[PDB]
């Protein structure tokens, strides 16, 4: 929107125009109490049922490895397959109950529309969180993976609404300090490429 | 590559920045380099108006004085 | 349950039980620094340690020997207290007995004389406080344990980037506790080398030959011999049933009279099953074979006694020849096989350009020390000295342990230098992995990481103490003569005191203390760096060690550690760790024996605890204590699965020991996002100490495990009852239980009152008892500063609210009530130190007079006679705090001041105005004056008021010790004449110094009174000389540096508001900087008309992963809501019943915790006294990973009558209308962080200039201006900004000609510039031209 | 001689009682990297500060809150011109000791000199062109730096406590160059790829999404209204509903 | 098994007298092999629409590293995918070849209900274990 208001009306009425946004924006997201609690963040009614499954799914794979129908490192990479499909169930649960589950009704029967619970509003817009991150608090929070980089094969089965326990924080732990590490790291990197960069033009 | 083709410029000056300092000024000096700033590393180094943006300008109508009359 | 629990009983949630209560969290410090300064009659490490391995000294073979008796510490010069205020380091002096016996020319080992000379004095050494920390020069200091490699031998890989082939290498390495590294590695060609150091690289079997091994047991040592007979004519050999795996025949092989194998049939189970059961020992063979075999030993021919082979050397179907002719049957050879016992020995030795013993040891002298010719006496002395001598090498116990672990041996101690055997079986041991048999080990693993700490740090800087007066000893002793000088005459201070000054000085271990924060204190005690000495360097490694490793658990805290340059370079030392015996991390276990899980704890180290497998924290067991489930979560050796109900050796001893003291205070971390909870952690330490000490509403439980072990704070040393309390001390009379048989009396504990921190905040205690009242020994006296009741209370928790507030919480910024400010309850104490120096120039001394010249009264108004500041005066910027005036004559003014001094009659004086003022924009309070003139300099007026103050406040609080101690020691003495003698009466008429007279009948009480006689007349003499001392301190001259008269320190108590720009969060890693302060008219208020204190806003919480910091405001809501209901009940005065009948109600909440409660508490007045503490807020407590569940949480909103939801309407406080939507409300702990704006916020317009560089310089506060890197100048070339950028680096800095023609523009108002030249190019002109460089500026 | 030249390329001769290896010529040049002096940093400049940045929604896109106590040291050299210009001041001596002094006459003098003066702003890695921009001054009682919400994106500015250093443009090319090429509102797009990069950024967005959404059935639902006029009147006053269909008559 | 279920594939039946390998056989591990591959063909396809939005918005440096950590377990497995991508294809080219079923060490068959689970399957168990006890001796 702001865009072509500047290749349509010019430099000078699209500033001010900006302006406007912001001060009404400001002022009716106020007015709006947008908030954020505990019973926001929705967890899927069917999330215990989806872990169980891709759960006996890994007891398949594991009868095959005793009894030899599948090799070992073979299980490996089998399981934390069916584990990985099982968080893009739960993932797209909770965005499907979510999103549009607050079911109203005008004059006549019922209808459903786009949710208005606030932590929804608040990703569907593009102000702050997506998915991504919203699948960490509410569904599961993936698998993470070992200083090696070979991501274990029994990933965090809760999320932040719940607790988490010993382990699984513990696990949690090498992503987040190879995260500091490496953006530490891709700084430096983005640094000294755009130095070389100016050197030459 | 970026990297390489960076390394050779005209100004000596500008070398003395970034590269070695030591091999820099040794191969310039026996030389009998003339640097003529027209870069702008160098004219930032000496403290003079840039010879580009709002310096364009008066470099441009400097520049032609030289060589000439 | 205890007296200062009585007071105030957080309630906790969590089921799991504690087994196990947080140890002294200050072990780690005090323990080491322990056993380093004390008497050890042995070896263990000690000063007793370092001294007896450079000791005895012998002076050079001239029989001439000082050998090393005993030491001793004297006392503290001065105390804590007057060390801090004074300056001084607080250190003892250090007095060590020495013998020197002399051997006659030549005395059969006896001696002519020996003087036994009493303890020298080589300097002081420093001491440890209380509290884990030192003092260098009246500032507390920390020293950081360190992590480093473990000494002994590791063997490691180096696979892949090594010359883009793959192939992998393998190397071993000998790291000692004391002197040269020797370093075994190999290379592609599969050549053995050795190195020592980093230095040249040499080929590995010259050290072999250094050893007086030759060629022969070179081979024989590290190779087997194949033994191949000359039976009849042309070669039979030895066959060992095994050598053949591996390989194929090598021709028509048949032994027994059967052809087992045919040629070119490789030799299989099948054909060694054969072999080795069908015993076949010898074979005959073709002349062939040995075409290519090596021969072992020497053989030469026994007629003409000529060499026929060397050892070493490979033979040919020719070379057998001659020595068949020769008479010669055996012929020894080397089993080669490449995948089994590789020929690697043999190919190195062909690497050795060395042959002989000194061949080698002059090519070992000349890679140490190029350039210079070898000796005889170099090379051998040089090599006995690397890794053989007592003195220039030690491997330490540690080292030789892991010496002997990680080769296989048996003993765990035996020599500690290296020797013949010791290096041949590690070169063995290298081979075998090569070879496929052993894996390497990993530097990350902490049984290869060693945990240093003070006491062993400070001993090696001992030993090089005394290895550099070793010198100094040794050369005395050579020219000495007879009973002249004795054992004081050699021994200097200077350097001992000098190798120990330097470290707890200026060390990246000994750092000022992070001191804003009892927490920061206990933080910074438990920490661990492996920067510095013997550990890595940033530049080095390199991710592998910076990464957690799992075994980190329970050891190394995983989520406390720092977020800069050195990440996972520090870490934090976990709860429960302690440090092995050996110096290892070791954790606390539970001893699971067969299915019951047993209460007996076990240390065990890193390598200890992989083998086991180790239950989990969280683990249902019931009745007996068996596992409920018949399947538990465990992990055993570094992975994590399910496990049989009795398979589990060991358990977790609480759900808390994998963490820090740090992120053990985050409650409902499990809720958190990893990565904040790093900053929680990091920021909850910089928390600058609040006015009032609040309290955590939301918390986790160690609070009071922290405030005590930190030592902010006062504790009880013995039981007793309150005699007197004051603002100032308090007096404990003790309880007889407790008390000692002499002495009685009672113990007094004086009070820190208000103090300069190390981050200019404030250290103050406060008295939590009151007049006459019960405290048990171990109780809390007394809190520190943000601490409260004896809850580390790091900030102040208040009303917060999540929703958009017109943008004034844009991104994480803060929007703030005025009722906050006004509750002056984040405002904020901070005490500045600021001197006045006397000092001595060339043309004059400074005078500290009040004459100042060209001041008006209006300054001299503050200022004394003498020229010091009044204490108490409320002052602000500019005012002088100290006149102070310098030697500066002949001033040389010029015409138009001549003329104007003429004009007004100004007499133009011969002395400079250098007076001490006030910093610009910071003022306050004085508070305090301390003078210290150098000795033999008269005591101006106020000094002598203020040492004759000091003089007059030191005798009063002496006798105010006596009066309450005799009246204590008194009081013990009547009631021991009560017993065989009771006169109640009679007895306290006459004098009460008029009983010590008094006897008793034969018993011991007889001997009782005896006591007290005794340790009374001690207590009077006692007194005198602690008086003394304090006396002759005040009046004894101050010592000073060279050319300072004297000093005046003046310490200034601001106290701070707060205002935009200061940083604060919440212990989940929310930051957020204030933004605007709003009046309580503009608050979002509820139904109920309270406004709300702070208005977050909601979207940095979904995107920043910290969920805990809902839940804190959800529980805190409803923890306010027990407040408001026993608040409306106590206000109602409903009676103890009513009031009790609700207390009990929220203790418990749902089932299933492990609080316990009343009604025990006596039914009225400790209940009463309770509910007062609670009606703030009821404290609740959420464990670590054992937390409050929602559940139980929304029940406490049940019984605070607030809705489950945790959200209630809001009403804009501008508009009044109604809020949309239900906003969140509840109650959040926040601190304040130490970057206050007032202390960020810098300008400049024309300042100082530096004198190298005319450029902006920070001189007298007044600071620099902003440094204009290249990246903002690639800004400005972007835009056009030509002039811009000429200005910013010619007239604003470089142009010393151009700013003042500039600055005078500006004010004549005309807005151009003069640029001409920065000097910074042309002092590169000069610098250039000073070379041999010719450069001219050309043409024109 | 070649110690002193480069010492390095010997032997290293040592300076006198001190382990260190003295400084040479060429070192004196040399570094990391190169010349010191135009390496970062980079050289200090004059008339400069920085502390702490905070918000401020009230702002207009080309102006910022700047704190009354460093505008007062920043400008120093134009109060005391601007002081005696208007004759409130003798000599330069006396409008020295007025400033010092704080004189509440000041204050409405400052603002004189302030008006159409921009000034730059800088915030940490100054990495595109947008790093530094050109503002025009407000006065602020407090000792934080006001920043306009929606240059925080070019900037990759938060909240979180990160301090931003000024500059003042001193030279009348100064001002003018500030204020045609780096003012905020003449560069608005990105110079990478024309698009706006001053877009709302996330508070702004959650106000206006929320705003244009709507609902099944609310107050207002089907009425009709004469105009966008009389359409906030509707809501001001609790009638309508913020999201609730509606047919009104536009232009 | 999610990987049986992809395709509208069940689990095989060797009937009493069917021959080995037959024509119907190599078109059922086609079906499942090609679903597979047009599964993880969509996997590395989606993923990158989320990866795309991601790096377009800056995240604030305090997440950086939290946003980069989800970013990193991505990119590692989708490498893996686009392995198994690889052995799938290189496991088609088996069916077409005609080479299917048996194992590549010994000449030994590998079972019918084994290949269902995991078609890839390149030895039988006797030679694939053995290998894997090799991998840990000639590794570390
Ligand atoms: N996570 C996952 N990996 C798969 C999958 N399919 C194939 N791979 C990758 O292929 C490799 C293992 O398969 P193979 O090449 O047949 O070798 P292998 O089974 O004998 O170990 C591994 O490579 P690698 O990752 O480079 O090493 P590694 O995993 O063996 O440690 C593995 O990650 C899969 O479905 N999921
Ligand atoms: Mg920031
Ligand atoms: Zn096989």
């Amino acid at each position: 929107m702001l865009n072509t208001c500047y290749r349509i009306l010019g430099l000078k009425p699209t500033v001010i125009f900006a302006d406007q946004i912001m001060y009404t924006g400001f002022a009716y997201a106020a007015r709006s109490g947008a908030s954020v609690g505990i019973d926001d963040m929705v967890i899927p009614e069917k999330k215990h049922e989806i872990i169980s499954e891709a759960e006996a799914e890994v007891a398949e794979i594991q009868e095959q490895f005793q009894s030899g129908l599948v090799t070992a490192g073979e299980r490996y990479n089998k399981v934390i397959d069916i584990w990985a499909a099982a968080n893009d169930r739960v993932s797209k649960a909770m965005m499907d109950n979510l999103q549009t589950e607050t079911v109203i009704n005008r004059d006549g029967q019922e209808e459903k529309q786009v949710s208005f619970n606030s932590i929804y509003m608040m990703a569907d817009s593009g102000a702050r969180g997506s998915a991504a991150q919203i699948r960490q608090l509410a569904g599961m929070r993936g698998l993470m993976a070992k200083p090696d980089g070979s991501i274990i094969e029994t990933p965090i089965t809760a999320n932040f609404r719940e607790g988490l326990n010993v382990l699984q924080y513990f696990i949690s732990t090498h992503g987040a300090r190879k995260g500091l590490a490496d953006t530490a790291l891709k700084t430096a990197n983005s640094g000294y490429l755009t130095r070389r960069l100016v050197d030459v033009a | 590559g970026i990297t390489k083709a960076s390394l050779a410029t005209e100004s000596f000056i500008s070398a003395a920045s970034f590269q070695e300092t030591t091999r820099v000024l040794t191969e310039a000096a026996v030389a009998g380099k003339r640097d003529e700033l027209r870069g702008l590393k160098e004219n930032v180094i000496v403290g003079r108006l840039i010879p580009a943006g709002t310096g364009y300008a008066y470099h441009q109508d400097r520049m032609r004085r030289r060589a000439a009359g | 349950y205890s007296y200062t629990e009585k007071k105030r009983i957080r309630k906790d949630f969590g089921k799991r039980p504690q087994v196990l209560d947080v140890p002294y969290l200050l072990s780690i410090q005090l323990d080491s620094f322990q056993k380093f300064i004390e008497q050890d009659p042995e070896g263990q490490y000690g000063l007793e340690a370092a001294f007896r391995s450079v000791f005895p000294i012998q002076s050079y073979s001239g029989n001439s020997e000082l050998q090393y008796v005993s030491y001793r510490l004297g006392e503290p010069v001065f105390d804590v207290q007057e060390c801090q205020i004074r300056g001084v380091t607080y250190s003892a002096p250090l007095r060590v007995k020495l013998r020197l016996v002399i051997y006659e020319r030549e005395a059969p080992e006896g001696t002519v004389k020996d003087i036994k000379e009493q303890e020298v004095y080589m300097g002081e050494i420093p001491l440890m406080t209380d509290n884990g920390t030192f003092v260098i020069n009246g500032t507390e200091r920390v020293i950081v344990s360190q992590l480093h490699r473990s000494p002994g031998v590791f063997f490691d890989s180096d696979k892949g980037k090594t010359h883009s082939s793959g192939k992998v290498l393998y190397n071993a390495r000998i790291i000692p506790y004391r002197g040269s590294w020797l370093d075994f590695e190999f290379d592609p060609k599969d050549n053995l080398f050795v190195r020592i150091d980093r230095r040249r690289k040499l080929p590995a079997t010259i050290i072999l030959r250094a050893l007086n091994y030759t060629t022969e047991q070179i081979l024989d040592l590290f190779f087997e011999k194949v033994i191949f007979e000359i039976r009849d004519n042309k070669l039979q050999m030895e066959l060992v049933p095994e050598r053949l795996r591996g390989e194929t025949a090598s021709f028509d092989i048949e032994a027994n009279g059967k052809v087992y194998v045919e040629k070119g049939r490789r030799i299989t189970a099948r054909h060694i099953r054969q072999l080795e059961k069908d015993d076949v020992k010898l074979i005959e063979v073709p002349v062939e074979y040995i075409a290519g075999k090596v021969v072992a030993k020497d053989y030469i021919d026994e007629s003409t006694g000529e060499l026929i082979c060397a050892a070493n050397m490979e033979l040919s179907l020719d070379l057998l020849a001659k020595l068949s002719q020769s008479g010669h049957k055996r012929i020894e050879t080397l089993f080669t096989n490449d995948l089994d016992h590789g020929p690697y020995i043999s190919e190195t030795l062909r690497v050795d350009p060395t042959n002989d013993r000194l061949s080698a040891l002059v090519e070992i002298y000349r890679m140490m020390r190029p350039g210079e010719p070898p000796t005889r006496e170099a090379a051998e002395s040089l090599f006995e000295n690397l890794f053989f001598s007592e003195d220039r090498y030690d491997l330490s116990a540690v080292g030789r342990m892991k010496f002997n672990r990680s080769l296989l041996r048996e003993e765990i101690e035996g020599s500690g230098i290296l020797s013949k055997d010791d290096i041949i079986d590690v070169m063995k041991k290298l081979i075998d992995i090569r070879n496929g048999k052993g894996e390497v080990d990993d530097i990350d693993h902490l049984g290869n990481r060693r945990i240093r700490s003070v006491g062993e740090m400070a001993e090696n800087q001992f030993r090089v103490g005394l290895v550099r007066v070793e010198r100094a000893v040794k050369e005395r002793l050579s020219l000495g003569d007879l009973d002249t000088l004795m054992p004081q005459d050699m021994i200097n201070a200077k350097p001992i005191s000098a190798a120990v000054k330097e470290f707890f000085g200026s060390s990246q271990l000994s750092q000022f203390m992070d001191q804003n924060n009892p927490l920061s204190e206990i933080t910074h005690k438990r920490r661990i760096s492996a920067l510095g000495p013997g550990g890595l360097t940033r530049e080095r490694a390199g991710f592998e060690v910076r990464d957690v490793h799992p075994t980190h658990y329970g050891r190394v805290c995983p989520i406390e550690t720092p977020e800069g340059p050195n990440i996972g370079l520090i870490n934090s030392l976990s709860v429960y760790a302690q440090t092995n015996e050996y110096g290892f991390l070791e954790t606390p276990y539970r001893k699971v024996t067969d299915g019951v899980v047993t209460d007996e704890i076990h240390y065990l180290s890193a390598i200890e605890e992989g083998n086991y497998v180790i239950a989990q924290a969280n683990s249902n067991l019931d009745e007996e204590g068996h596992f409920v489930e018949d399947l538990v979560t465990c992990r055993s050796k570094g992975e994590s699965s399910l496990f049989s109900r009795d398979q589990v050796d060991y358990m977790d001893v609480s759900t808390q020991q994998v963490v820090s003291v740090g992120a053990s205070l985050i409650p409902f971390l499990e809720h958190d996002d990893a990565n904040r909870a790093l900053m929680g952690a990091n920021m909850q330490r910089q928390a600058v100490p609040t006015l009032r000490a609040d309290k955590p509403l939301v918390g986790t439980g160690m609070e009071r495990a922290v405030a005590v072990d930190s030592g902010v704070t006062a504790v009880a040393k013995r039981g007793g009852v309150v005699q007197y309390v004051d603002a100032s001390r308090i007096v404990i009379k003790v309880n007889e239980d407790e008390m000692y048989p002499g002495e009685a009396g009672i113990d007094i504990y004086n009070l820190t009152k208000y103090t300069r921190s190390n981050q200019n905040t404030c250290i103050n205690q406060m008295p939590c008892v009151s007049l006459g009242e019960p405290v048990e020994r171990g109780d809390v006296l007394a809190d520190g500063p943000s601490t409260d009741l004896g809850e580390l209370a790091l900030g102040q928790n208040m009303r917060v609210a999540f929703m958009p507030w017109n943008g004034y919480n844009f991104e994480d910024s803060i929007l703030v009530s005025e009722r906050v400010v006004q509750e002056d309850r984040f405002t904020t104490i901070h005490i500045q130190e600021l001197a006045c120096v006397s000092r001595d120039t060339k043309l004059g001394p400074e005078e500290i007079t009040a004459d100042i010249p060209n001041v008006g009264e209006a300054a001299l108004s503050k200022l004394d006679e003498s020229g010091i500041v009044y204490i108490g005066a409320e002052v602000t910027g500019g005012d002088i705090l100290v006149g102070k005036v310098t030697p500066k004559g002949e001033t040389q003014l010029t015409p138009e001041e001549k003329l104007l001094r003429a004009i007004f009659g100004e007499k133009a004086s011969d002395v400079k105005d250098s007076s001490l003022r006030v910093p610009n924009g910071v003022s306050g309070t004085v508070i305090d004056v301390q003078v210290f003139t150098r000795d033999g300099v008269e005591k101006d007026k106020r000094a002598l008021e203020i040492e004759e103050m000091q003089l007059k406040q030191a005798k009063k609080d002496l006798s105010e010790e006596l009066q309450i101690l005799e009246a204590g020691l008194f009081s013990r003495i009547r009631a021991v004449l009560v017993a065989g003698g009771v006169e109640a009466e009679k007895l306290d008429k006459l004098p009460r110094d008029r009983w010590l007279e008094l006897g008793l009948t034969d018993e011991e009480k007889q001997n009782q009174l005896e006591q007290l006689a005794e340790q009374y007349d001690e207590l009077k003499h006692e007194f005198e000389k602690k008086l003394e001392a304090k006396r002759r301190k005040i009046t004894q001259g101050d010592d000073l540096a060279p050319g300072v008269l004297k000093i005046v320190k003046v310490y200034l108590a601001v106290k701070r508001r707060i205002q935009p720009g200061d940083k604060m969060a919440g212990r989940h890693g929310n930051k957020g900087v204030i933004s605007k302060i709003n009046p309580i008219e503009d608050m979002p208020y509820d139904e109920n008309g309270t406004p709300v204190d702070i208005v977050l806003n909601p979207l940095g919480v979904p995107s920043r992963m910290n969920i805990g910091q809902i839940l804190e405001t959800h529980l805190g809501m409803a923890a306010k809501g027990i407040g408001d209901k026993i608040n409306a009940m106590l206000k109602q005065q409903q009676e103890v019943a009513k009031l009790r009948e609700f207390i009990q109600r929220a203790y418990d909440l749902g089932a299933d915790v492990r609080q316990k409660v009343d009604l025990s508490t006596f039914s009225d007045e400790e209940v009463m006294r309770l509910a007062e503490n609670l009606r703030k807020g009821m404290p609740i407590a959420t464990p670590v990973f054992d937390g409050a569940k929602e559940a139980e949480i929304k029940e406490l909103l049940k019984l605070g009558d607030l809705p489950t939801s945790g959200q209630i309407r809001l009403y804009d406080g501008r508009t009044g209308e109604q809020f949309e939507r239900p906003v969140t409300v509840g109650y959040m702990y926040m601190l304040k962080l130490n970057h206050l704006v007032d202390d960020k916020m810098h300008a400049r317009s024309t300042g100082s200039y530096s004198l190298v560089t005319q450029q902006p310089l920070g001189g007298k506060a007044q600071f620099g201006g902003q440094r204009f890197g290249e990246m903002e100048v690639w800004a400005l070339e972007a835009y056009g900004a030509a002039y811009t950028l000429q200005e910013m680096l010619t007239v604003k800095s470089d142009d010393v000609n151009g700013r003042t023609k500039m600055y005078k523009n500006i004010v004549d108002g005309n807005h151009q510039m003069e640029p001409g030249m920065p000097e910074s190019f042309n002092v590169l002109l000069k610098e250039i031209r000073s070379l041999g460089i010719n450069i001219e500026l050309e043409d024109e | 001689v070649d110690a002193l030249l480069d010492n390095g390329r010997r032997g290293r001769a040592i300076t006198g009682s001190n382990k260190r290896p003295l400084k040479s010529l060429a070192d004196m040049i040399k570094g990391k990297q190169g010349r010191f002096r135009q390496n970062l940093l980079g050289k200090r400049v004059d008339y400069s500060g920085r502390s702490v940045i905070t918000v401020g929604p009230y702002l207009r896109l080309h102006q910022c809150g700047l704190p009354k106590k460093m505008a007062l040291e920043l400008f120093k050299p134009f109060i005391y011109g601007k002081l005696e210009l208007r004759g409130l001041a003798t000599t330069i001596k006396a409008a020295k000791k007025m400033v010092e002094r704080e004189e509440a006459v000041v204050w409405d003098i400052l603002d004189e000199v302030i008006r159409e003066h921009p000034v730059l702003l800088n915030r940490a890695p100054t990495l595109h062109r947008l790093g530094i921009q050109a503002f025009e001054p407000v006065l602020i009682e407090g000792k934080a730096i006001q920043l306009h919400p929606l240059v925080c994106a070019a900037y990759n500015a938060d909240f979180d406590g990160d301090q931003m250093a000024v500059h003042v443009p001193l030279t009348l090319e100064a001002q003018l160059e500030a204020r045609a090429l780096m003012m905020s509102t003449n560069n608005i797009l990105s110079p990478a790829n024309g698009e706006p990069i001053i877009v709302p950024s996330q508070d702004v967005v959650l106000g206006l999404y929320y705003m244009t959404r709507d609902c099944v059935n609310a107050k207002g639902e089907g009425m009709v209204l004469t105009g966008p006029k009389e359409a906030e009147r509707l809501y001001r006053s609790g009638l309508a509903s913020l999201h609730a269909r509606v047919k009104v008559r536009i232009t | 098994l999610s990987i049986l279920a992809i395709a509208g594939v069940e689990p095989y039946q060797e009937k009493p007298g069917e021959e080995y390998m037959n024509e119907a056989q190599l078109a059922h591990f086609r079906r499942i092999l090609e679903a597979w591959r047009n599964q993880l063909r969509d996997e590395v396809d989606r993923t990158v629409t989320h990866m795309q939005d991601e790096a377009a918005n800056f995240p604030d440096p305090v997440d950086r590293a939290a946003q980069e950590e989800e970013f990193s377990l991505e990119l590692r497995n989708r490498d893996r995918e686009r392995k198994l991508i690889k052995k799938i294809e290189k496991t088609l080219k088996k069916v077409e070849d005609e080479d299917f079923g048996y194992c590549e060490s010994c000449g030994v068959e590998i079972g019918i209900r084994r290949l269902e689970a995991r078609p890839t399957a390149d030895l039988c168990i006797d030679c694939k274990t053995l290998a894997e006890i090799r991998e840990k001796q000639m590794a570390g």
